[PDB]
RNA sequence: CCUCGA
DNA sequence: GTGTCAGTAGCTGTCACGGATGC
DNA sequence: GCATCCGTGAATCGAGGGT
C-alpha cells in the first residue's frame, strides 16, 4: 500500500511537495456572495468567515515575525494558522468543527461537493429545467393510450414563445414584443391560436419516484379545461400512480431531435411491455378486469 | 343524550357505558403551564386545593434560585422578589395588524444590601416586555400567531442500560445520572470486567479514581465493593493511588492545560456535583433518584443536589446488576428491585410544556445578567449604586425574543380549521434542544409504547419522516407539576366499580392492574363476569379474576386523541386508514356555509368549543342587541358584555375565519352557551364537511382507483364552496439614486390597466383583479450606467423602471381590504422604508376538477369529473346522487367504517320507527329508548369503541322511514335501485346508497397547478429557481436522468441539462430561434460545470481540459 | 447577522433575457433597412459608445455630418418601428 | 415474535379497546420500517446503476 | 475519476486522483451527462449520430 | 469538444499563476458605501468591478474604456462576469 | 432547517 | 488605558462496515 | 501482530411559513 502512493509520485513527475502549501487560493466572490437582508442588515457566506479567519491569523504571523515575538507565540500561532487553513478546505475533518453563531458547524469548501447537497449530485447529475410544469392528475377514461390532457393555463405558459411567434405571424399582434403582453394578459385570441401550436407536439410526463424508465412516457397533449392533468387509466401501473392527490410533472421537448425521441422512443403506446419481465403493463388491471 | 352541559343540540348517542368524568379543558396543557409560570390566582387556587405545600410560580422559582447576588467577598448583595405585571401594551387583534409582539411589562422588586454600610435601598425595576399567552393558548410574535409545543424530554434521574457486545458476545451494563442541568456522569463495565466512569463526556476513568478523590481509602473501597471480582480488579489495574493523586488525574483530564492545585480541583469537584451553582436536579429529578436507589423515601424534597451517598449507592446498584443480582438495599435504605430502565416509558420520558420551556429561556437571560451585575458591582461606587445601575435587561429581552423568534418549539400555528389549531396546541414533540436529533431516532423511539395508554394517542401521528416523533395528547390526560402525563382511572374497592377517580402516572399505573373500559358492570358496581380483560405491568394483557382488578378505565375513548375520537365507527378502521382519517381532518377547509354531520361521535361539541374559534358567553344574561358586527349581552345583574364577530379574517393558511351569531335579539342564553360559531362550526359542533348522498359503484372509469365523481349540484348550490384570502405586500424604500415612489403615474402604461387604481396607485376596494394586473404602482429610479446598449439606443431613438406590485400567476379574487403605513405619517417602518401597503385579495373557490376530497376514515380522493345533475345515477324518487365512489378501492384498505357510516347515515337522513308493539325487539334491547324513533335529518352519536353495533345497525335498516310518497327506497341490506341518468335503463343490481360526511381538503388545483417557460435563475449555479411562488421550474433529478439514458434519448438529455437549464448563451439562442421559426441551435457548456472547475481549483487541485492534440484549452 | 449557507436566506436570482432578446431582434431588423452610412454611425455611437468627434475622426467625415446622420438614422429607425407596431 | 394472545375480533365485529392498541404496535412499525425498507432499496439501486 | 467522485467518498476519490495525476477520458454516460455532451449510448453512438 | 480532463496537485507556482493578486487586508466591504475594500476579500483590482465597466475610484464609468487599467484605483474594466472566474490568493508567512 | 402532500 | 475573586454550553437516545491507526 | 476507532455511507419530487 505504501508503494501504491510512492510510485504515483515517481512516474507522474509531480513533486510530493505540493501536499505542503505556501499560498492558498481565494475563491471568486460570486461563489461566496454576500447578500443584503430586508432589515438593512447583512448575511454572508460561511466561506467569507473561513477565509477571513485565515487572513487574520496570517496577518498576525507577519507581525510576530517582524516583532521578534517569543518563539512560543510564533510557534503557537503557526499551529492556529494550520488549524484555520485545515477548516477552509474541510472544516470538521480533524477534531471539533469551527462553530458559527448558534453552535452550528460552518460549511467548508469540501462540504460544497459531498452528498445530496453537494455540487455533483445536486447541480450536475440533475439540473432543474425550463419549459416544465406540474399539476394534480385525474383519470381520463375517454383518452386514448397515446393521449394526455393538460390544462389550458399550463400549456399556455409552456408554449409561451411558440404562441408569441404565431400571434405575430397571423397579425393578431403588431410585433413579437406586444405578442408577449397579450399572453401575459391572457387575451382571448391565444386559446384558438394555442391549438395550432400544440398540434401533435408531444410532451413528457414524469411521476416521482422515477423507479424505472416507464416512469417517464411521452404523450400527445390535449387542451382541457380545468387545472388538472388527465392521465390514461392504463398507464397508472407503470407510474404506480393512484389518484388520491398524486402529482405529475410535464416537460416540453424543444429540439427536433427531442421531439423525435419522445414521439418514437418514449410514446406511451410504444412501451406497453415491462422491460424487466416482458409481461404487459398497459393492460386491464382493476375495474377493467372486473367488467370483463 | 350526548353532551348535556352547555345547551347544545340534542345529539343522541348509541352509548352503552356511562361517562363518570366529563372531558376536561382540552386547552389546559397550554393554560395551566403558563398560569404556573406567572403564578396566576387561578393556578394558585388549583395548587391550593390539590394539597400542594409551598407551590412556586415560574417566575418566582427563577428569582429565588438567583437570589441573592454576592461578589467573592460578600460585602454587597442584591435580591429579587414579587414579580408583577401591568396591563397589556396593546390588544391582541391590534398586534396582528401593526406587526408588533403581544406582551405585558414585567415588574420585580429588587433591593441592594450593603454589608459595609448596613443600609439597603429597595425599589421597583422594570425587567422587560413579557410575551403573554392568548386565551386560546397562543402567542403573537410580530403579528403572527404562534404555538409553543410541549416537548418530550428524557426525565432527570438515574438510568441503567444492559448492552450486548458485538465481538465478545458478553452482556455489558452502563449507568447514566442525567441532571436537570450541569455535567453528565456515566459509569460502565467494559469487556474486561472492570468498572469506570466518564465525567462530562471526557475520558473513561477507573471507577475508583472518583472514590479516591472524595477521600475514601483504598481499603474502605475494598470493604464496600469486595463481593465483586470486577471491582477488585479495578483497584488493582489502577494506575495511581492516593487521595491527592487521582484528584489531580481528574483535573488534567477535565480542564487540561492548567496548573493543577490541590484546592483548585477540590473546589470544582465539589461544585460540579454537590454545589447548587453549576448543578441541580429539579424537585422531580431528586424524587426520581430517591426511588430508584431507595433512599430518602420519606424526606421532603428539599435537596436539589446530588450527594456522595447517592454516588456510592449508585455504584452499588450498578455492580450488583452486572453479576445477576435482582435485589439491593442501600446501607440505611429500603429494599428496591434491580432492573434496567426504558427511557421510552412515559415515567422516564418527561413532558415539559410552555411554562417550563420558557422558564429555561428566562433562566439563561437572568444568568447572563447576573454575571454583568457582579462586574458592575465592583466597578461603581458602593454608595451611589442602585438597582437601576446594576441591572442590564438586555440579555433577558434578547432571550425570550431569541426563543419565540427562533426555536423548533415556537411553531407557526396551524390555522386551516379549528380542529387543526386545537391539535397543534396539544402536540407532543420529541425533537428539539435537549431532546434528540432526527438522525438520532431509531425504529424504537417511534413505535407505540404500552405506557401510552390514556396518555398519548397511538393513532394521530404524521406518516412522513416525522412519524412517531410527534403525538397528540390523549383526551383525559393531564400534566403534573413534575412533567409526567397523568390519566384518570376508576378505583375498584372490592370488585365494585367506584365513582372515585384518581390520576396515575406511568410508573404509578404499572404498580396496579386496570380493567378495560368496556367491562360488564352491575348496576351496583360488581363485575358481571369473574374474568375481565386486564392490563398488567410491562404492557402485559391477560384475563384476571374480578377480585384482582384495582382500577379501571374511565371511558372507552380514553386512549385516543381529540381528532381520533371524532371518527365514527372507529373500532372498524385499521390504524393505517385511521391515521390518515385523523390527520386529514386537520386539513379540512372552512366552507362558505357549514353543516354539522349527521353521524357524529360526541366529541364535535367540546372540540369546537375548547378550540376557541367560536364565541361563548362568559356570564348568563339576555341578548340586548345583536348585529352581524357584534353581539351585546345584558346580564341579570345589570352589566353588559359585547362580543365582536371576526368577519372574513385571513387565517394563517388562507382559510376564511368568519364568525356568525346564532342567537337572536332578546334571546335568553345561559352561561357557557355558544352564541356564535365560526368556521367549520354549526350550533357549536365541528362541521368539517358536508353530508353527501353517496353511491358505491364504478361509473364508466371516471372514479377508477380512488378518483371521485361529483354532482354539479355541489357547484350550483355552493355546497363545497370555500373562501380563501391571500395577503399581498410591498414597501417603498430609499435607493442609492433617490427614493422609490408609489404613484399612479407609471411610464409607458396605458390608461386602461390603470383604470382600477385610485390616485395613489392602489387598487380600489371591490375591484376584481386577474393575474398580472397592477395592485400597487411603484417605480424605482435606475441609473444611466446600468442601461443596455440597445436599451440606450431604444432610449435615444425615442430614469425610472417598473417595480409595480402585480398579481402573481394563479391568483384571482375581489380586493377586500387595504392597509397603508407611511413614515411621513408617524408610521414606524424599518429604517430605510417610507411607505408600506398591504392589499388583501379574497377568492371564492368553487369545487373544481382535481380538488381533493376525503372522509374521516382515510378515504381520500381527487375530483375526476363533475357531471351535470341529470347525468348522475338517481334514486327511485328522482333525487340524483351527489358523489360516486369506486368500489374496488374500498375492501382493500380495511376501512369498513365508511360502510357502517354510509348505512347509519341514511337511517339518520330518513329516520326510523322500531316496532314497539309485541314488545321491544331482541336486537334493540340494548338501545336506549331515545333511538327507537327518529325523525328525518336526525343527529346521532357513535362513540368510539362504543356506539352502534352491527346488530343494531342491521335492525335500523329494516325500519327505515319511508319518503314523502310513502315508498321505502333502500333495502334492509342497505342497497337501493338506481337509474342511469344518461341512458335511462335502471342499473341491473342494487347499489349501496347512503349519506357520508365528506370534507374538502386543503389540496386544491387552484394552488397546486404550475408551469414555467422561462423565469428567474439562481445567480451562482445559473439554474432555474424552484417552487411555484418563485416561478421556478421542475427538477429533472438524478433518477429522471437515468430514465432518459434508459430510453437512449441522448439528445433530450443534453437538451435538458444544457439549453433548457444552465447554458447561458444556449438558452437565449433557443428563445430567439423559437420566435424566429428557425431550428434549435447547438447546446453549449453548462455554466454550472464552469463553477465546478473553479471550485476544485479553490481546493488546490489543478483541473484542466485538454484537446485532442494535448494543449490545454481555456 | 446572516449566512447564505444557513437556511432562511433567499438565494439571488437574475431575470430572463426574453424582453431584451426581443428588442434586440426588432432593432436588428430595423437596422438592416438603413443605409451603410447611417448603420455604421449608430453602431459606433450606441453600440461602441464613442463620442461625436471620435466617430468623425474614424469615418473621415465632418463633425456636423455625424450629428446629422445620427439625427436622421434615429428617426429612420422610429419610422420602421412604428410601422411594425413597436410600443412608444 | 407473535403475541401469545390473538386478535379474536374481526373488523366487522369491532375490535376491543386493547385490541386496537395492540394492533398499532405492528401497524406503526409497519409504516416505520417501510420507510427504512425503501431507503435501503433506493440506495442499492444507485449503486447498481 | 469524475464518474467515481460523483458516486461515493468524494474527498477520498479526489485525493487519489490528484496523487495519481489521473486523466479522465471523457467517454462515459455519467461523465458526459455532467459536462453536457451526448451520452455514448442510444442515439449518441457514432453509428447513428 | 475537448477530450481529456486532467487533474493534479496545484504547485505553489500554479496557485500564484492563477491569482490576480494577493489578499492582504482582512476586511470585506464597507457597510455604508457598499464599496468593497481595496486588497480585501472583494478587491476590485484583484477579482473585478462590482458593476460593468465601473471602477472603484469612479474615473472610468463608460464603455469606451475597454481594457484600461485605471491608474487611481487599479481596477480593470470588463463585465462583472469575471468576478465569477478570477481567483485570488493569500501568500502564507 | 419547522409543518405538510404522493 | 487597562491591573484584589474574577474561568464554554452542550451533550450520546443512529448504525453497519471496512481499514488505517495505534498499544 | 491484533484490537481499537476513525470515516464513509444511509430514496425521489413537491407546498407553504419563521428567523
Amino acid at each position: 500500500k505504501r508503494l501504491k502512493v510512492v510510485a504515483a509520485f515517481q512516474q507522474s513527475g509531480n513533486s510530493p511537495m505540493g501536499m505542503v502549501l505556501d499560498a492558498v487560493p481565494v475563491i471568486p466572490p460570486e461563489l461566496r456572495p454576500m447578500v443584503q437582508l430586508d432589515g438593512g442588515r447583512f448575511a454572508t457566506s460561511d466561506l467569507n468567515d473561513l477565509y477571513r479567519r485565515v487572513i487574520n491569523r496570517n496577518n498576525r504571523l507577519k507581525r510576530l515575525i517582524d516583532l521578534g515575538a517569543p518563539e512560543i507565540i510564533v510557534n503557537n500561532e503557526k499551529r492556529m494558522l494550520q488549524e484555520s487553513v485545515d477548516a477552509l478546505f474541510d472544516n470538521g475533518r480533524r477534531g471539533r468543527p469551527v462553530t458559527g453563531p448558534g453552535n452550528r458547524p460552518l460549511k467548508s469548501l469540501s462540504d460544497l461537493l459531498k452528498g445530496k447537497q453537494g455540487r455533483f449530485r445536486q447541480n450536475l447529475l440533475g439540473k432543474r429545467v425550463d419549459y416544465s410544469g406540474r399539476s394534480v392528475i385525474v383519470v381520463g377514461p375517454q383518452l386514448k393510450l397515446h393521449q394526455c390532457g393538460l390544462p389550458k393555463l399550463m400549456a399556455l405558459e409552456l408554449f409561451k414563445p411558440f404562441v408569441m411567434k404565431r400571434l405575430v405571424d397571423l397579425n393578431h399582434a403588431q410585433n413579437i414584443k406586444s405578442a408577449k403582453r397579450m399572453v401575459e394578459r391572457q387575451r382571448p385570441q391565444v386559446w384558438d391560436v394555442l391549438e395550432e401550436v400544440i398540434a401533435e407536439h408531444p410532451v413528457l410526463l414524469n411521476r416521482a419516484p422515477t423507479l424505472h424508465r416507464l416512469g417517464i412516457q411521452a404523450f400527445e397533449p390535449m387542451l382541457v379545461e380545468g387545472k388538472a392533468i388527465q392521465l390514461h387509466p392504463l398507464v397508472c401501473e407503470a407510474f404506480n400512480a393512484d389518484f388520491d392527490g398524486d402529482q405529475m410533472a410535464v416537460h416540453l421537448p424543444l429540439s427536433a431531435e427531442a421531439q423525435a425521441e419522445a414521439r418514437i422512443l418514449m410514446l406511451s403506446s410504444n412501451n406497453i411491455l415491462s422491460p424487466a419481465s416482458g409481461r404487459p403493463l398497459a393492460m386491464p388491471r382493476l375495474d377493467m378486469v372486473t367488467g370483463l | 343524550s350526548n353532551n348535556s352541559v352547555p345547551g347544545a343540540p340534542n345529539r343522541v348517542s348509541f352509548a352503552k357505558l356511562r361517562e363518570p368524568l366529563e372531558v376536561p379543558g382540552l386547552l389546559d396543557v397550554q393554560t395551566d403551564s403558563f398560569e404556573w409560570l406567572i403564578g396566576s390566582p387561578r393556578w394558585r387556587e388549583s395548587a391550593a386545593e390539590r394539597g400542594d405545600v409551598n407551590p412556586v410560580g415560574g417566575l418566582e422559582e427563577v428569582l429565588y434560585e438567583l437570589s441573592p447576588i454576592e461578589d467573592f467577598s460578600g460585602s454587597m448583595s442584591l435580591s429579587f422578589s414579587d414579580p408583577r405585571f401591568d396591563d397589556v401594551k396593546a390588544p391582541v387583534d391590534e398586534c396582528k395588524d401593526k406587526d408588533m409582539t403581544y406582551a405585558a411589562p414585567l415588574f420585580v422588586t429588587a433591593e441592594f444590601i450593603n454589608n459595609n454600610t448596613g443600609e439597603i435601598k429597595s425599589q421597583t425595576v422594570f425587567m422587560g416586555d413579557f410575551p403573554m399567552m392568548t386565551e386560546k393558548g397562543t402567542f403573537i410574535i410580530n403579528g403572527t400567531e404562534r404555538v409553543v409545543v410541549s416537548q418530550l424530554v428524557r426525565s432527570p434521574g438515574v438510568y441503567f442500560d444492559e448492552t450486548i457486545d458485538k465481538s465478545t458476545d458478553k452482556t455489558l451494563h452502563s449507568v447514566k445520572v442525567i441532571p436537570s442541568r450541569g455535567a453528565w456522569l456515566e459509569f460502565d463495565v467494559d469487556k474486561r470486567d472492570t468498572v469506570g466512569v466518564r465525567i462530562d463526556r471526557k475520558r473513561r476513568q477507573p471507577v475508583t479514581v472518583l472514590l479516591k478523590a472524595l477521600g475514601w481509602t483504598s481499603e474502605q473501597i475494598v470493604e464496600r465493593f469486595g463481593f465483586s471480582e470486577i471491582m477488585r480488579s479495578t483497584l488493582e489495574k489502577d494506575n495511581t493511588v492516593g487521595t491527592d493523586e487521582a484528584l489531580l488525574d481528574i483535573y488534567r483530564k477535565l480542564r487540561p492545560g492548567e496548573p493543577p492545585t490541590k484546592e483548585s480541583a477540590q473546589t470544582l469537584l465539589e461544585n460540579l456535583f454537590f454545589k447548587e451553582k453549576r448543578y441541580d436536579l429539579a424537585r422531580v429529578g431528586r424524587y426520581k433518584v430517591n426511588k430508584k436507589l431507595g433512599l430518602h423515601v420519606g424526606e421532603p424534597i428539599t435537596s436539589s443536589t446530588l450527594t456522595e451517598e447517592d454516588v456510592v449507592a449508585t455504584i452499588e446498584y450498578l455492580v450488583r446488576l452486572h453479576e445477576g443480582q435482582t435485589t439491593m438495599t442501600v446501607p440505611g435504605g429500603v429494599e428496591v428491585p434491580v432492573e434496567t430502565d426504558d427511557i421510552d416509558h412515559f415515567g422516564n420520558r418527561r413532558l415539559r410544556t410552555v411554562g417550563e420551556l420558557i422558564q429555561n429561556q428566562i433562566r439563561v437571560g437572568m444568568s447572563r445578567m447576573e454575571r454583568v451585575v457582579r462586574e458592575r458591582m465592583t466597578t461603581q461606587d458602593v454608595e451611589a449604586i442602585t438597582p437601576q445601575t446594576l441591572i442590564n435587561i438586555r440579555p433577558v429581552v434578547a432571550a425570550i425574543k431569541e426563543f419565540f423568534g427562533t426555536s423548533q418549539l415556537s411553531q407557526f400555528m396551524d390555522q386551516n380549521n379549528p380542529l387543526s389549531g386545537l391539535t397543534h396546541k396539544r402536540r407532543l414533540s420529541a425533537l428539539g434542544p435537549g431532546g434528540l436529533s432526527r438522525e438520532r431516532a431509531g425504529l424504537e423511539v417511534r413505535d407505540v409504547h404500552p405506557s401510552h395508554y390514556g396518555r398519548m394517542c397511538p393513532i394521530e401521528t404524521p406518516e412522513g419522516p416525522n412519524i412517531g416523533l410527534i403525538g397528540s395528547l390523549s383526551v383525559y390526560a393531564r400534566v403534573n407539576p413534575f412533567g409526567f402525563i397523568e390519566t384518570p382511572y376508576r378505583k375498584v374497592v372490592d370488585g365494585v366499580v367506584s365513582d372515585e377517580i384518581v390520576y396515575l402516572t406511568a410508573d404509578e399505573e404499572d404498580r396496579h392492574v386496570v380493567a378495560q373500559a368496556n367491562s360488564p358492570i352491575d348496576a351496583d358496581g360488581r363485575f358481571v363476569e369473574p374474568r375481565v380483560l386486564v392490563r398488567r405491568k410491562a404492557g402485559e394483557v391477560e384475563y384476571v379474576p374480578s377480585s384482582e382488578v384495582d382500577y379501571m378505565d374511565v371511558s372507552p375513548r380514553q386512549m385516543v386523541s381529540v381528532a381520533t375520537a371524532m371518527i365514527p365507527f372507529l373500532e372498524h378502521d385499521d390504524a393505517n386508514r385511521a391515521l390518515m382519517g385523523a390527520n386529514m381532518q386537520r386539513q379540512a377547509v372552512p366552507l362558505v356555509r357549514s353543516e354539522a354531520p349527521l353521524v357524529g361521535t360526541g366529541m364535535e361539541l367540546r372540540a369546537a368549543i375548547d378550540a376557541g374559534d367560536v364565541v361563548v358567553a362568559e356570564e348568563s344574561g339576555v341578548i340586548e342587541e345583536v348585529s352581524a358586527d357584534y353581539i351585546t349581552v345584558m346580564h341579570d345583574n345589570g352589566t353588559r358584555r359585547t362580543y365582536r364577530m371576526r368577519k372574513f379574517a385571513r387565517s394563517n393558511h388562507g382559510t376564511c375565519a368568519n364568525q356568525c351569531p346564532i342567537v337572536d335579539a332578546g334571546d335568553r342564553v345561559e352561561a357557557g352557551q355558544v352564541i356564535a360559531d365560526g368556521p367549520c362550526t354549526d350550533d357549536g359542533e365541528m362541521a368539517l364537511g358536508k353530508n353527501l348522498l353517496v353511491a358505491i359503484m364504478p361509473w364508466e372509469g371516471h372514479n377508477y382507483e380512488d378518483a371521485i365523481i361529483l354532482s354539479n349540484r355541489l357547484v350550483e348550490e355552493d355546497v363545497l364552496t370555500s373562501i380563501h384570502i391571500e395577503e399581498h405586500e410591498i414597501d417603498a424604500r430609499d435607493t442609492k439614486l433617490g427614493a422609490e415612489e408609489i404613484t399612479r403615474d407609471i411610464p409607458n402604461i396605458s390608461d386602461e390597466v390603470l383604470a382600477d387604481l385610485d390616485e395613489r396607485g392602489i387598487v380600489r376596494i371591490g375591484a376584481e383583479v386577474r393575474d398580472g394586473d397592477i395592485l400597487v404602482g411603484k417605480v424605482t429610479p435606475k441609473g444611466e450606467t446600468e442601461l443596455t446598449p440597445e436599451e440606450r439606443l431604444l432610449r435615444a431613438i425615442f430614469e425610472v423602471r417598473d417595480t409595480s406590485l402585480k398579481v402573481p400567476h394563479g391568483e384571482s379574487g375581489k380586493v377586500i381590504g387595504i392597509r397603508v403605513f407611511s413614515r411621513e405619517d408617524e408610521d414606524e417602518l424599518p429604517a430605510g422604508v417610507n411607505e408600506l401597503v398591504r392589499v388583501y385579495v379574497a377568492q371564492k373557490r368553487k369545487i373544481s376538477d382535481g380538488d381533493k376530497l376525503a372522509g374521516r376514515h382515510g378515504n381520500k380522493g381527487v375530483i375526476g369529473k363533475i357531471l351535470p345533475v341529470e347525468d348522475m345515477p338517481f334514486l327511485a324518487d328522482g333525487t340524483p346522487v351527489d358523489i360516486i365512489l369506486n368500489t374496488h378501492g374500498v375492501p382493500r384498505r380495511m376501512n369498513i367504517g365508511q360502510i357502517l357510516e354510509t348505512h347509519l347515515g341514511w337511517c339518520a337522513h330518513s329516520g326510523w320507527k322500531v316496532d314497539a308493539a309485541k314488545g321491544v325487539p331482541d336486537w334493540a334491547a340494548r338501545l336506549p329508548d331515545e333511538l327507537l324513533e327518529a325523525q328525518p335529518n336526525a343527529i346521532v352519536s357513535t362513540p368510539v369503541f362504543d356506539g352502534a353495533q352491527e346488530a343494531e345497525l342491521q335492525g335500523l335498516l329494516s325500519c327505515t322511514l319511508p319518503n314523502r310518497d310513502g315508498d321505502v327506497l333502500v333495502d334492509a341490506d342497505g342497497k337501493a335501485m338506481l337509474f342511469d341518468g344518461r341512458s335511462g335503463e335502471p342499473f341491473p343490481y342494487p347499489v349501496t346508497v347512503g349519506y357520508m360526511y365528506i370534507m374538502k381538503l386543503h389540496h386544491l388545483v387552484d394552488d397546486k397547478i404550475h408551469a414555467r417557460s422561462t423565469g428567474p435563475y439562481s445567480m451562482i449555479t445559473q439554474q432555474p429557481l424552484g417552487g411555484k411562488a418563485q416561478f421556478g421550474g421542475q427538477r429533472f433529478g438524478e433518477m429522471e436522468c437515468w430514465a432518459m439514458q434508459a430510453y437512449g434519448a441522448a439528445y433530450t438529455l443534453q437538451e435538458l441539462l444544457t439549453i433548457k437549464s444552465d447554458d447561458t448563451v444556449g438558452r437565449v439562442k433557443v428563445y430567439e430561434a423559437i420566435v424566429k421559426g428557425e431550428n434549435i441551435p447547438e447546446p453549449g457548456i453548462p455554466e454550472s460545470f464552469k463553477v465546478l472547475l473553479k471550485e476544485l481549483q479553490s481546493l488546490c487541485l489543478n483541473v484542466e481540459v485538454l484537446s485532442s492534440d494535448g494543449a490545454a484549452i481555456e | 447577522v446572516g449566512s447564505t449557507d444557513q437556511s432562511g436566506t433567499p438565494e439571488q436570482s437574475t431575470p430572463d433575457e426574453v424582453n431584451a432578446a426581443l428588442d434586440r431582434l426588432l432593432i436588428a431588423d430595423a437596422l438592416a433597412q438603413l443605409s451603410a452610412e447611417h448603420r455604421a454611425v449608430i453602431q459606433r455611437s450606441y453600440y461602441r459608445g464613442w463620442s461625436t468627434a471620435q466617430i468623425a475622426t474614424d469615418l473621415g467625415i465632418a463633425e456636423g455630418t455625424v450629428k446629422s446622420r445620427l439625427h436622421y438614422a434615429v428617426r429612420a429607425l422610429r419610422l420602421t418601428l412604428q410601422e411594425l407596431g413597436v410600443t412608444r | 415474535e407473535f403475541i401469545p394472545r390473538p386478535v379474536k375480533s374481526s373488523f366487522r365485529e369491532g375490535l376491543t379497546v386493547l385490541e386496537y392498541f395492540i394492533n398499532t404496535h405492528g401497524a406503526r412499525k409497519g409504516l416505520a420500517d417501510t420507510a427504512l425498507r425503501t431507503a435501503d432499496s433506493g440506495y442499492l439501486t444507485r449503486r447498481l446503476v | 475519476w469524475l464518474s467515481a467522485a460523483s458516486f461515493q467518498e468524494t474527498t477520498r476519490v479526489l485525493t487519489d486522483a490528484a496523487i495519481n495525476c489521473r486523466s479522465d477520458k471523457l467517454n462515459g454516460l455519467k461523465e458526459n451527462v455532467i459536462i453536457g455532451k451526448l451520452i455514448p449510448a442510444g442515439t449518441g453512438i457514432n453509428r447513428y449520430r | 469538444f475537448f477530450d481529456e480532463l486532467r487533474i493534479g496537485l496545484a504547485t505553489a507556482e500554479d496557485i500564484r499563476q492563477w491569482s490576480y493578486g494577493e489578499v492582504k487586508k482582512p476586511e470585506t466591504i464597507n457597510y455604508r458605501t457598499l464599496k468593497p475594500e481595496k486588497d480585501g476579500l472583494f478587491c476590485e483590482k484583484i477579482f473585478g468591478p462590482t458593476r460593468d465597466w465601473e471602477c472603484y475610484c469612479g474615473k472610468y464609468k463608460r464603455v469606451r474604456f475597454k481594457g484600461i487599467i485605471c491608474e487611481r484605483c487599479g481596477v480593470e474594466v470588463t463585465r462583472a462576469k469575471v468576478r465569477r472566474e478570477r481567483m485570488g490568493h493569500i501568500e502564507l508567512a
